[PDB]
């Protein structure tokens, strides 16, 4: 209980959230709150998301 | 003998009344090959460039199985212990890419790492995990809910219920990817329209009596699998 | 020949090798023709030889 | 298993329970089973003849293979997985469940006092070298021949 | 159900309605005996086609009760 | 307006799919009426360029793509990139980006995991002048610049191979690992072996350039035999 | 299981990249490979 | 627009190069996810606009 | 409601025009049209054959061909001779059914059940007290199926 | 094997049943000795048939 | 034919059959349901063929005569119509397929005894016999 | 329409218990819930059938313009009380509630105890208020008080918190 | 409803007994539908499961008239009462 | 017979008129639907046969092989002897170095025979079995050698006659594998001398694989009409009674 710190305010928490083992996949850690009341991913308004890579490659091939 | 421009490869092939069977929502990649008596389950995804030979013995595969690319599954015909030498794969089995399966039993919720060789007589029990680039020696038992790694594989550590549920969830995620890949294919093959008429096509040297058509009643049959012949 | 449009052969045609064995039999010729009459006479004579009393009781009584 | 880190895997041959069978044609078989499975599952995996297994192991919840058997269980749903066990392992099994006995006595073919239902038998380590006989079981419905 | 049982009911309703003074008691006795005879039996079967047949039988007894109410 | 354009695109795509299905069904029906069997030929359905709706593979024409390879979904190949025979690049989940002058061996499977933690890209990014041996399995990795990967090597998700690194054949880089620059790593659990020398670096660069030239020769030979598109 | 996107676009995750320093030299023949991502 | 992956990053330390590649990959993944979400949400609004009034017509005709 | 003129080739379509959904009339109910021969014999019905019944036979012949083909669409493992024989038998059966329909139409015209070119001196006076169909039929296709609205 | 369903062929001969099935001693005797019985061999099947009778 | 049918509410062929609206509606309803079930049966038979021509010919004979029961104006003609229908139903039960092609290769050199066919025939035959004799006795005593 | 809307609450509830519940024992709990609540629904169905057949109407004012005899009113009140007490639940018809609450998912257990039983109460109130009943309600009062006592005396012997809340 | 209209309380009681017993007889099998995994009950034609679209459409129509058939039962009642009205007139 | 004449006339009309008309309309509709769906779609192609690919003057000599998979890849100077088998997904690149496959040699599924050096002959002897998912690199594999599935024979390896590499083993570069010895492990090391029983097992495995390749060659090399006849035969067997089987 003393070392328990899942939110990383007292014990620093990796963005990777865990060190994967040399025999396990890099699965995320289960969150403390498993709520599924999540919206779709929120992007900022006026977000430029055009497929610039594909457009550039097509321009080169054109 | 082997000189032609159009490939003769068929994804599903029979061998002397050994007909493969495939369940609903199962995606066999057109680049993949399934031969002999192979019973694929419902919602099973065999990815590209994978070979499944149920020729010398049958191969039963569970429902939510995901077989990766470059995976060779084949049977041995006989085992030293007298057990059935047929591949029996559990219902939520994630076989990693470039894997080899040689007439072994794999129970449900089993994860096989990429580049793993599971030899003859091996029994991977329910919930087990084999890390990538590992070889299970022939006739070896992997206890249920255990994590192994090595060549030959050695016990690493027991698996928690969270890890087991994570593997189960990873098994279920491939379904919608297979749905997208299926949706990219129309039920009617359009490749026949791109060929040129041949003398054999226009002038059949031999004729056969009219029998039941292989597509009889297909106007009433749902086109659930677009890759069906 | 081969009438390709884009990639589709509009003249694509593979003649079916599955035909009834009696496709060109004499009995399948239009009724009233000499070939059909020959085949039908043979069939009727064979049936009468197999069924003398049946033919008598059916056609003669009819 | 109580495996330790770095321990090698154990042989399947060392974990095999042997069932010696007398088939209806009076022929001696030797099949392999694993603890935790049912005798019906072992017999069907080994393609053992004589077991009709019309209901195919009964219900999937509150099964007869659980320890202890749930009181709300429906028990076996036919009398087609009948195997006559030998005396030692039959005594070790104990007394019949009431539903299993009801299904055994409601069989069109004669039974014995050592008769058990295969899908009601859970394979255990003490069932090694266990002798059973499998005379031909009755066919219940029109689809037993389908 | 559509022919045999329908003609059964019409025998009690239409064709032999003048004999309903004797039909009612026989139908009531048969209905009571069937209800109190099959309630236990429908719960000792273990076959799909037996389930279908007993569904048919239960519906037949219900409709016999209905025609008893009709001939009143 | 962007959602309206997406709706219009999907509506037009669905109308085209309906028209194509109707046409194929009509052709099959005429095939039936003609007593024809051309419609029943079990020709292979494999497509080396399989777009997942809007995830269309994109590559420069300088690339060599094996006819039996399978580029699915969002794949982005740089100039002169060589793709081996039987190699699969599944961009159905996330993009698979490959740099200029990169060689991918035969029977190489590259894919992406569903999700990863924060700061870890779920896309398989491969730098320029990378050489990948045959029989490799890459998952959501980041290989940067002139990296040599031995054959039968498995790179797991979250792995980062830095510029100028060599991984010996029949090895496995585990998930979330880092291979420092200018080092040789070997073994299924990858262990450090030695720092790369100038001779080794030059030999690896020469070998990957030779592989690029061999890929160009393969494309030239396949075009002549009518086994290559365009 | 959770399936949301950790790599949000509305803002940048506040991180400290200096707390953990990945090893880059002096590896032994039996040591494990370092970890690529060490931001906290 | 500059393609960081298809660029001359050899004038930097390997850590800087891999960090730039990671940042570029994250940005392009965000853009791709935005496009995929836009296309997915299009699969909702079209059925909502097209078939909702037929469904309401059916319900109204059946009820009142 | 108007009916197709009898003794034409569309007189058999009057069989599909019914003023009431009843199968038959009552015992003492007068038929819609004057009776020509209530005690009709088989040869009386044959003599009363006309263009309406011939048109019914022609309609059976025209619609019987696609129906026979549809029946044959389920035939397998059959030679060409048996296929042609089965088609001929089915087509002859449909034409015989058309002959039966024409015979029925002639019998009805004899009995006055359908239009026979005759009208009663005084029409039966009926009050359409219960009427759920007049407004529906006057604004729909079904005005052609119900006689006298 | 063509025309024999799931029955397979090994090296020194061809099987008489599906893989992992039960070899019948009576079938082996019939196939090997087509009509030759040196003596009326009383097997378990014959003894059980006599007992049933 | 039923839709275009016309006539008087009366009894035809020596009052052995009744042509009235209710009997004709019962005839039509029986035929309509027979058509629905035959349509579904065809859709099923295009999936897997476990039935022969004789089975569906027996079904054909049932559907032809089973609506004629509702036209009966007498218990005599009704008894004979149900005798014909019971013979057709016995015919249908007779032509059920006995053996199938299955993946059960364990029974090729052993005798498995399935008795459902004989049980069906026995019970149908004896129920028909008892019903027929009781209906005949009832007819004889109703004539009295 | 009142009776039908009362009757439409069974299928979604059984579907929630049968498919959303994680416990393996919840299948039998769903069966018990269905059979008990449907026996109560059958009793209420008999009562409403009496009401509709005797006075051919569907309006409470039309019920106000009609009087039921003593026997008919007694039968109606007994039937409605017993049915809505099957759904209430009342002693001894709370076995289904105990089993379901122990085995149902927590969300449905919140919804089952919180709301549906109140729909049963509303149905009973609407049915009994519109009909003149001349019998003594002491039997029904005794049944309700016996239910209260029986539920209260069993709270000490419950080590399961959800079953204790069910008894409450 | 008709038994109450005909004033048959005993017949109503026996109908209720039969209905409740048969109802548990039917819903008892709903417990058996729980399976540890998805089943394989479809015939295989051309190496894939044969799903008959015509039978599926028939089941769709029957399901519509089974779920929402109470909304349209009045027309069936009218048709059946009209048919039955000919029995004595 | 007027009915039969009408039947024949409509058969001729339907075929010779409706067939071509419906086919033309369907092809036009399919083409325009494909055009509408572009570019967010793909169409079925004609998959090239890559099992006889030549490079400049390097032309395969594989006509003696008893089985070559339709989806296998054989490029360049690859010379195989009589009875050779190359299975599904295998890749033999003779441009990077000559490949010499011996008599009765089995190269199983997804085996990559690729030369590490620019021009080095990869010489596999007679009666040699190579397991699936193997990787052979510029090696000399002598006669009657066994290579297990998932095995990697490196650049300089020399496998003597009757040498066994266990499945999953990776032979190090320049490693000489002696005769009648079994090696195993990711660093391949001498495991044990092979017993005669295991030798017989390996011989039977090789003969079984040779005959299985013969069967697969019989199956995979069927023409389109033969494949259609096989499909019809399978669908007929799906509905054949025991009486029909007895008749056959
Ligand atoms: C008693 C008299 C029955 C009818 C006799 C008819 C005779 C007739 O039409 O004969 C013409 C035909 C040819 O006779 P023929 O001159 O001998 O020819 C030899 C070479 N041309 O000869 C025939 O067609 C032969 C008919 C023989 C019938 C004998 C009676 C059998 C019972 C009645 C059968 C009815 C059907 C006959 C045809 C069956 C099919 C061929
Ligand atoms: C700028 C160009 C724009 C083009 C827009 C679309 C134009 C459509 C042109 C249609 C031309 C029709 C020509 C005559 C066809 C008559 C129908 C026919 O022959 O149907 C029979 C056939 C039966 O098929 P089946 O039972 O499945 O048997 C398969 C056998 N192997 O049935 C079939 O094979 C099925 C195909 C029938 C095709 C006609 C159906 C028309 C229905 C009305 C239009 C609805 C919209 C369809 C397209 C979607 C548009 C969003
Ligand atoms: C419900 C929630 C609607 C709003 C969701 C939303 O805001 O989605 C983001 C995007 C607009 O972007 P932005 O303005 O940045 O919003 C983010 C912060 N407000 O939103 C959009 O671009 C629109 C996304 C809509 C997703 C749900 C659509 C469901 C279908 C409804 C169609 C209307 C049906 C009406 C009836 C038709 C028949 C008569
Ligand atoms: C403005 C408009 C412009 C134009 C728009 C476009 C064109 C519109 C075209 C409209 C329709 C045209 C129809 C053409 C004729 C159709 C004939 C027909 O379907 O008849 C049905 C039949 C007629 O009934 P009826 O005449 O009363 O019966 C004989 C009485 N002598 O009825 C019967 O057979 C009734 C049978 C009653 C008994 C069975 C049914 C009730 C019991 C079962 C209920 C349902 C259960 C499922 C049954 C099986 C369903 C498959
Ligand atoms: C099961 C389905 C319900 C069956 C209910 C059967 C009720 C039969 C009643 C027969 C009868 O005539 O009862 C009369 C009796 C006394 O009525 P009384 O007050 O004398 O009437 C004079 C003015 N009407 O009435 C009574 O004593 C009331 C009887 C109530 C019975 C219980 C009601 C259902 C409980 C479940
Ligand atoms: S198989 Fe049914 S009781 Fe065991």
């Amino acid at each position: 209980l003393l070392k328990f710190d899942p939110f990383g305010f007292y014990s620093p928490k990796l963005l990777s959230e865990n060190r994967p083992e040399e025999a396990m996949p890099f699965y995320e850690d289960y969150p403390q709150n498993d709520s599924h009341w999540n919206l779709w991913e929120q992007f900022p308004e006026d977000f430029e998301d055009s497929n610039a890579e594909r457009e550039a490659i097509l321009k080169s091939n054109k | 003998k082997y000189g032609e421009n159009i490939s003769k490869h068929r994804s599903l092939m029979s061998l002397y009344d050994l007909h493969p069977q495939i369940g609903y929502q199962s995606y066999i990649a057109p680049n993949s090959t399934v031969i002999g008596e192979v019973t694929i389950g419902n919602e099973t995804t065999v990815w590209y460039n994978s070979v499944i030979r149920g020729d010398v013995n049958a191969v039963q595969i569970g429902n939510n199985v995901s077989i990766g690319e470059n995976v060779v599954i084949h049977t041995a015909g006989s085992l030293p212990t007298g057990q059935p030498a047929s591949v029996d794969i559990g219902h939520y089995v994630i076989i990693g890419s470039k894997s080899t399966i040689y007439s072994c039993t794999i129970q449900d919720e089993v994860v096989i790492g990429q580049g793993c060789v599971i030899l003859e007589g091996a029994r991977i029990e329910k919930g087990a995990m084999i890390a990538a680039n590992s070889v299970v020696p022939p006739g070896r038992l992997i206890p249920a809910g255990t994590l192994w790694a090595g060549n030959p594989c050695t016990f690493v550590r027991n698996l928690t219920k969270s890890e087991l549920a994570t593997n189960i969830d990873h098994a279920k995620k491939q379904l919608h990817l297979a749905q997208q890949h299926r949706y990219e294919y129309l039920p009617y093959n359009s490749a026949y329209l791109q060929k040129s008429n041949s003398e054999e096509d226009l002038n059949p040297t031999k004729y056969d009596d009219v029998t039941i058509n292989y597509n009889f009643g297909d106007e009433e049959r749902a086109q659930e699998n677009p890759l069906k012949y | 020949g081969d009438f390709f449009v884009d990639k589709y052969n509009f003249s694509r045609r593979v003649v079916d090798h599955r035909q009834p064995y009696d496709l060109n039999f004499s009995i399948n010729n239009p009724v009233g023709s000499r070939v059909w009459f020959k085949a039908w006479k043979q069939k009727a004579i064979g049936n009468f030889l197999n069924l003398v009393g049946v033919h008598y009781a059916f056609y003669g009584a009819g | 298993h109580h495996h330790h880190a770095g321990d090698q895997a154990d042989r399947v041959a060392d974990k095999i329970i042997w069932i010696n069978i007398q088939n209806r044609i009076g022929q001696f078989e030797r099949i392999s089973a694993f603890e935790g499975e049912s005798l019906l599952e072992a017999l069907q995996r080994n393609k053992v003849a004589g077991i009709v297994a019309t209901c195919e192991g009964g219900e999937d919840i509150n099964t007869m293979l659980e320890k202890p058997i749930d009181p709300v269980t429906y028990g076996p749903f036919c009398s087609s997985c009948q195997v006559v066990v030998s005396n030692p392992w039959r005594n070790k099994m104990g007394n019949l469940h009431y539903l299993e006995e009801r299904n055994l006595v409601r069989s069109s073919y004669p039974t014995t006092e050592n008769s058990r239902l295969a899908c009601c038998i859970l394979v255990e380590k003490w069932m090694n070298e266990m002798i059973i006989s499998i005379p031909q079981n009755p066919n219940s419905v029109y689809e037993d021949n389908m | 159900f559509l022919i045999f049982f329908l003609f059964f009911s019409l025998l009690f309703i239409y064709y032999l309605s003048a004999l309903n003074n004797f039909f009612w008691i026989i139908l009531l006795i048969i209905s009571i005996i069937g209800i109190f005879y099959i309630i236990s039996i429908i719960f000792d079967i273990n076959l799909f086609k037996a389930f279908l047949a007993y569904s048919t039988i239960i519906n037949s007894i219900s409709f016999i009760l209905l025609i008893i109410a009709i001939i009143f | 307006m962007k959602l309206f354009q997406a709706m219009w695109t999907r509506t037009i795509y669905s109308i085209g799919r309906m028209v194509r299905e109707t046409g194929l069904a009509l052709d099959r029906y005429g095939c039936k009426l003609e007593q024809d069997i051309s419609c029943y030929e079990p020709l292979s359905r494999h497509r080396n360029i399989l777009p997942i709706y809007d995830l269309v593979p994109t590559f420069y024409h300088s690339t060599f793509i094996a006819p039996n390879s399978s580029l699915i979904g969002a794949v982005y190949l740089g100039q002169n990139t060589v793709v081996g025979y039987g190699s699969t690049l599944r961009g159905d989940n996330h993009a698979i980006r490959v740099g200029h002058n990169t060689v991918i061996g035969d029977k190489v499977a590259i894919s992406n995991v569903a999700t990863l933690a924060a700061g870890i890209p779920v896309s398989t990014n491969i730098g320029n002048h990378v050489n990948i041996g045959a029989g490799c399995v890459l998952q959501s990795c980041v290989v940067d610049d002139n990296v040599t990967v031995g054959h039968n090597t498995v790179i797991l998700e979250g792995s980062v191979l830095e510029r100028g690194s060599v991984i010996a054949p029949n090895s496995l880089v585990p998930a979330g690992r880092l291979i420092p620059s200018g080092q040789l790593w070997a073994g299924s659990p990858v262990r450090y072996v030695r720092d790369l020398k100038e001779e080794e670096i030059k030999l690896n660069l020469e070998q990957t350039e030779q592989n690029l030239s061999i890929g160009k020769t393969h494309k030239s030979s396949l075009i002549q035999q009518e086994a290559y598109d365009r | 299981r959770q399936n949301f996107a950790k790599n949000i676009t509305t803002t940048d995750i506040p991180k400290d990249s200096h707390h953990f320093a990945a090893k880059r030299s002096g590896f032994t023949q039996t040591e494990q490979a370092p970890f690529a991502y060490n931001d906290v | 627009f500059e393609n960081v992956l298809l660029s001359n990053r050899k004038n930097l330390t390997p850590q800087e190069s891999v960090q730039k590649v990671i940042n570029y990959a994250l940005l392009q993944d965000a853009k791709q996810r935005s496009r995929t979400l836009r296309h997915i949400k299009a699969s909702w609004v079209i059925p909502a606009l097209l078939f909702t009034y037929p469904a309401w017509y059916l319900a109204k005709g059946a009820v009142n | 409601s108007q009916t197709f003129a009898h003794d034409s080739f569309l007189g058999g379509l009057n069989l599909f025009k019914r003023r009431d959904p009843r199968f038959v009339l009552d015992q003492g109910e007068r038929p819609p049209y004057p009776i020509i021969n209530s005690n009709s014999s088989f040869v009386d019905v044959l003599s009363n054959f006309n263009k309406a019944d011939f048109g019914l036979v022609l309609f059976s012949a025209a619609i019987g061909f696609p129906l026979s083909r549809w029946v044959l669409k389920g035939l397998t493992f059959s030679s060409l001779n048996y296929r042609r024989g089965l088609f001929s038998s089915v087509y002859g059966g449909v034409i015989l059914w058309g002959l039966v329909l024409g015979f029925n139409n002639s019998y009805y015209r004899l009995n006055g059940f359908v239009d026979n070119g005759l009208v009663w001196k005084r029409k039966e006076r009926k009050l359409n007290k219960y009427d759920f169909t007049s407004e529906f039929e006057d604004n729909s296709f079904f005005k052609k199926l119900r006689i006298r609205d | 094997v063509k025309g024999k369903g799931s029955i397979r062929k090994g090296i020194h001969g061809e099987g008489f049943g599906a893989p992992s099935h039960a070899h019948d001693a009576l079938i082996h005797q019939i196939k090997q000795s087509k009509d030759t019985m040196d003596y009326q061999n009383i097997t378990n099947e014959v003894a059980q048939n006599f007992a049933n009778h | 034919y039923l839709i275009t049918f016309n006539g008087y509410s009366s009894t035809f062929w020596w009052s052995h059959f009744k042509l009235n609206n209710y009997s004709l509606y019962m005839y039509l309803l029986v035929i309509i349901f027979n058509n629905y079930f035959l349509y579904i049966t065809e859709k099923h038979i295009k999936i897997l063929n476990n039935y022969s021509i004789d089975y569906f010919f027996s079904i054909i004979n049932i559907t032809l005569f089973i609506p004629m029961i509702f036209l009966s104006n007498t218990l005599f003609t009704f008894f004979f119509l149900i005798e014909l229908v019971s013979c057709a139903i016995f015919y249908k039960f007779i032509v059920s397929k006995i053996s199938f092609k299955n993946s059960n290769y364990k029974d090729n050199y052993f005798s498995i005894f399935s008795k459902n066919y004989l049980n069906v025939l026995f019970y149908q035959y004896w129920s028909s016999f008892f019903s027929s004799v009781m209906i005949g006795f009832c007819i004889i005593y109703l004539f009295s | 329409l009142f009776f039908m809307c009362y009757e439409l609450l069974l299928i979604p509830s059984f579907l929630i218990v049968y498919f959303v519940s994680p416990s393996r024992r919840a299948i039998q709990a769903s069966l018990y819930f269905v059979i008990w609540t449907q026996l109560g629904s059958l009793l209420v169905l008999i009562a409403i059938s009496y009401i509709i057949s005797i006075t051919n109407t569907y309006e409470f004012n039309d019920l106000k313009y009609f009087n039921f005899t003593n026997s008919e009113s007694t039968i109606i009140i007994f039937l409605i009380f017993l049915g809505f007490g099957f759904k209430a639940p009342i002693w001894p018809f709370h076995y289904w509630l105990t089993k379901t609450h122990v085995e149902a998912p927590s969300g449905f257990s919140i919804y089952l105890s919180g709301f549906l039983v109140k729909t049963a109460l509303y149905g009973f109130y609407k049915f009994n208020t519109s009909i003149f009943i001349d019998i003594d309600s002491s039997i029904f009062i005794a049944i309700c008080i016996m239910g209260v006592v029986d539920s209260s005396l069993k709270m000490w012997g419950q080590t399961d918190l959800k079953k204790l809340v069910a008894y409450g | 409803l008709y038994s109450s209209f005909k004033s048959q309380y005993l017949l109503i009681l026996f109908m209720t007994i039969l209905n409740i017993f048969g109802m548990y007889f039917y819903i008892q099998n709903l417990r058996f539908v729980v399976k540890k995994n998805k089943s394989s009950i479809l015939n295989y034609k051309n190496y894939y499961v044969n799903i008959n679209y015509s039978i599926t459409l028939n089941i769709i129509l029957l399901n519509f008239f089974n779920f929402f058939g109470i909304l349209f039962l009045s027309d069936l009642i009218i048709i059946l009462n009209y048919i039955s009205s000919y029995i004595y007139i | 017979m007027l009915r039969l004449r009408l039947f024949d006339a409509y058969e001729k009309i339907s075929m010779t008129f409706l067939g071509p008309l419906y086919r033309r309309i369907g092809k036009s509709l399919a083409q325009t639907g494909l055009n509408i769906q572009q570019p967010y779609t793909s169409d079925d192609r004609l998959v090239p046969s890559l099992r006889n690919i030549r490079v400049t003057n390097k032309i395969p000599s594989i006509n003696d092989s008893e089985f070559i998979a339709p989806n296998s890849v054989v490029i360049g100077d690859v010379i195989t002897k009589e009875g050779s088998s190359i299975w599904y997904g295998a890749t033999l690149r003779g441009e990077l170095g000559p490949i010499e496959i011996g008599k009765q040699t089995v190269i199983q599924d997804l085996v990559n025979i690729q030369s590490g050096k620019q021009n080095q002959k990869t010489q596999i002897g007679d009666n040699v079995f190579i397991g699936p998912n193997s990787y052979i690199q510029s090696s000399k594999i002598n006669d009657n050698s066994f290579v297990g599935m998932g095995s990697t024979v490196s650049t300089g390896c020399n496998l003597a006659s009757n040498a066994v590499v266990a499945a999953g083993s990776v032979v190090p570069e320049n490693t000489q594998v002696p005769s009648n010895q079994i090696w195993a492990g990711s660093p391949a090391q001498y495991l044990r001398d092979i017993t005669p029983e295991e030798r017989q097992v390996l011989q039977e495995h090789h003969q079984e694989c040779v005959q299985l390749a013969r069967i697969h060659a019989e199956e995979t090399e069927k023409s389109f009409r033969e494949v259609l006849n096989d499909f019809d035969r399978i669908t007929a067997e799906a509905e054949y009674d025991h009486e029909s089987l007895a008749l056959q």
